[PDB]
């Protein structure tokens, strides 16, 4: 269905050990196929997906060179956002950029993305429109004034429009055998006595791609949602995906308790029962 | 593919 | 402003004792990114840890997987041990093989 392309990148100050630390990754959907770090020993831009590692040495080469340039930049970029903020040159501190775009069935662009922060929060972004930004402080209303006299969201709308669709749909196709295969979730529900009068009802999905799913607890039908315990999902090191969810429930009470589990791999939501 | 440059804030 | 890690031990498949396996800690939501991880086998560091690369979630918040292949058996307890700017003292989840 449909599919992203995301680029994430981390610059992290370190006085007195030596230059900001830049780290750069790069997903389609939930899989992770490039990266970069300025800290290894040789530092270029890696293949960490299989269907990325045909690309010929001029892909890696440029990317290489791209992202020691961008290095260099963010460096730059915390130099000058101590000075916006008015802080001292002892701290260290964390530039964050995510970007990419978003793509349909037919891989049209659905939307594109270009997002900053400083220190973990929000800076400043390129709105939907592609063409004007929202700064969240007076700072940031620096760079979006730099910005504008520089006309970079035209430049931005050129890429995610062009190079990061086409590419995204380069990868889709080089890679479908994995991007363009669900896998759904192995399922069950566990259960475990609290006490006398009390059992833990747990329902597990396993081994799902991508990510995304929805793990609910009904009572009698009804959703429980703010007496169900809802883990983050976790990736399993094997690019699937797990989650739980457990309920609290008074003893005798168990087959009033289903669980319904809704995942793109699935023709239809499951529904789950304890069975003892 | 990453985009081609960095902007200075 | 800084955000404490949430701390998740489990294995890749599910546990059975004599097979081989993957101990997995994964550590999200935190803020910044420095962050100390390490897996403990019988209360002592596992040697073989890898992790992954740096990213972080639409809130700016990191994550990183911490893992490591290994056997499990009846015997032997696992678990993640996490420091963070947050943290005055390292916290420790053991592994629970229905978590």
């Amino acid at each position: 269905g449909s599919h992203s392309m995301r680029y994430f990148y981390t610059a992290m100050s370190r006085p007195g050990r030596g230059e900001p630390r830049f780290i750069a990754v790069g997903y389609v959907d939930d899989t992770q196929f490039v990266r970069f770090d300025s800290d290894a020993a040789s530092p270029r831009m890696a293949p960490r997906a299989p269907w990325i590692e045909q690309e010929g040495p001029e892909y890696w080469d440029g990317e290489t060179r791209n992202m020691k340039a961008s290095a260099q930049t963010y460096r730059e970029n915390l130099r000058i956002a101590l000075r916006y903020y008015n802080q001292s040159e002892a701290g260290s501190h964390i530039i964050q950029v995510m970007y990419g775009c978003d793509v349909g069935p037919d891989g049209r662009l659905l939307r594109g993305h270009n997002q900053y922060a400083y220190d973990g929060k929000d800076y400043i972004a390129l709105n939907e429109d592609l063409s004007s930004w929202t700064a969240a402080d007076t700072a940031a209303q620096i760079t979006q004034r730099k910005w504008e006299a520089a006309r970079v969201a035209e430049q931005l709308r050129a890429y995610l429009e062009g190079l990061c669709v086409e590419w995204l749909r380069r990868y889709l196709e080089n890679g479908k055998e994995t991007l363009q295969r669900a896998d759904p979730p192995k399922t069950h529900v566990t259960h475990h006595p609290i006490s006398d009068h009390e059992a833990t009802l747990r329902c597990w999905a396993l081994g799902f791609y991508p990510a995304e799913i929805t793990l609910t607890w009904q009572r009698d039908g009804e959703d429980q949602t703010q007496d169900t315990e809802l883990v983050e999902t976790r990736p399993a090191g094997d690019r699937t995906f797990q989650k739980w969810a457990a309920v609290v429930v008074p003893s005798g009470e168990e087959q009033r308790y289903t669980c319904h589990v809704q995942h793109e791999g699935l023709p239809k939501p499951l529904t789950l029962r304890w069975e003892p | 593919l990453t985009v081609q440059v960095a902007r200075v804030w | 402003i800084q955000r404490t890690p949430k701390i998740q031990v489990y294995s890749r498949h599910p546990a059975e004792n004599g097979k081989s396996n993957f101990l997995n800690c994964y550590v999200s939501g935190f803020h910044p990114s420095d962050i100390e991880v390490d897996l403990l086998k019988n209360g002592e560091r596992i040697e073989k840890v890898e992790h992954s690369d740096l990213s972080f979630s639409k809130d700016w918040s990191f994550y990183l997987l911490y893992y490591t292949e290994f056997t499990p058996t009846e015997k032997d307890e696992y678990a993640c041990r996490v420091n963070h700017v947050t943290l005055s003292q390292p916290k420790i989840v053991k592994w629970d093989r229905d978590m």
